[PDB]
């Protein structure tokens, strides 16, 4: 039923999907998704790329049972200054104004997420969570994270985080759901073991090969982003190093220099650095699929770098940025040897 | 977190 509009301007057919907010979109409202920042929308092509089935199925599942109420329950007290866009609407200021009202600004929800330093609120919504997620409510989960409910929370009393809830129950559109918001596949119970351990020993399998491509998801799209292949999961070999294109030569002695910095990188440093080189492999991609999909009309009437995340120093920002003025070359160099060594540190 | 931003955007211009 809600598939059949976008969820930002009522405009028919839409095409595209932001994905923690589970709402399909139409190609006008979602230009400007893409320039807001993944931060605040992460948006994909509902029909030009397979999805993980589960992952589509989640995401088309929350939007039609009340994902938008929650984004626009001020809304649903109506106002003169404050409408909902229309299909015809001019996208500046008109579309624009609103879905930044919409998502940056968080305008129409029913309670803002609370501040991070509320440790008695984020416990409470979290424990909700970690809860509610045995069950198969996506509304209810969606909304408690969008209360600043934490998906990768550890119980500390049933010694747990809502991942192994939801995969020890087959949840699998909850695990989905909760992976978008960053849960970890790989975290450990008090006993010791993994979401993905959860789901086998409930003889939840799909879902326990789902978890691992969740698990492995950074590396893959970086492989792929050069393969057109990724790795075989259910073969035991995880990742994939593509070969750099002037393997006939010796290594030179800055492309020596610069991966010697790299693996210099503590771990932590190191999963930041790749989290950034993801988000261009997005953006790169993002913008092919937009030339892809769009009227000659639309594109000769965003931005040509990654968006500022206000939540990143400028520091952070600078070198997120930097990474558009990458040539092929230098950037296949970067996510090579960012592919090999996330091996190298996980053996 | 700017000590640690930094690491990260001098190995970037290492790339470049
Ligand atoms: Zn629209």
């Amino acid at each position: 039923r809600s598939s059949d509009v976008c969820a930002d301007c009522n405009g028919p057919d839409p095409s595209w999907a932001s994905v923690n907010r589970g709402t399909f979109i139409c190609d006008e409202c979602c230009s400007v998704h893409r320039s807001l920042g993944r931060h605040i929308s992460q948006v994909r092509h509902l029909k030009h790329t397979a999805w993980p089935p589960t992952l589509l199925q989640m995401v088309e599942t929350l939007y039609n049972n009340g994902a938008n109420s929650i984004w626009e329950h001020s809304l649903l007290s109506i106002m003169s200054g404050r409408r909902k866009a229309n299909p015809q609407d001019k996208v500046h200021p008109n579309k624009a104004e609103f879905i930044r009202a919409k998502y940056q600004m968080l305008a129409f929800v029913h309670r803002l997420p609370c501040r991070e330093d509320d440790s008695v609120t984020a416990k409470d919504l979290s424990k909700q969570l970690h809860s509610s997620v045995r069950t198969g409510n996506l509304e209810t989960c969606l909304r408690l994270l969008s209360l600043g409910a934490q998906a990768n929370f550890f119980h500390p009393e049933k010694g747990s985080t809502p991942l192994h809830v939801a995969s020890k129950a087959g949840q699998i559109l909850q695990a989905e759901l909760l992976a978008v918001y960053g849960a970890d596949p790989g975290t450990q119970d008090s006993s010791g073991k993994t979401p993905v351990d959860y789901a086998r020993q409930g003889g939840h399998h799909e879902l326990a090969e789902r978890l691992i491509e969740i698990q492995y998801e950074l590396t893959d799209r970086l492989a792929f982003y050069l393969c057109g292949r990724k790795p075989d999961h259910k073969s035991g070999q995880h990742f994939l190093i593509p070969q750099r294109a002037d393997a006939a030569l010796d290594l030179s002695e800055l492309a020596k220099a610069a991966k010697k910095k790299l693996q210099s990188l503590s771990n932590h440093l190191f999963e930041e650095l790749a989290m950034d080189v993801y988000d261009e492999v997005d953006r790169r991609e993002t913008d092919a699929v937009w030339l892809a999909t769009q009227n000659h009309s639309t594109l000769v009437t965003v931005v040509p770098f990654l968006p500022v995340n206000p939540e990143y120093s400028s520091t952070r920002n600078q070198g997120r940025q930097k990474l558009a003025r990458f040539n092929a070359h230098e950037f296949a160099t970067l996510v090579i040897d960012i592919l090999s060594d996330a091996k190298r540190r996980q053996q | 977190a700017l000590e640690e931003d930094a690491q990260i955007l001098k190995v970037i211009e290492a790339y470049c």
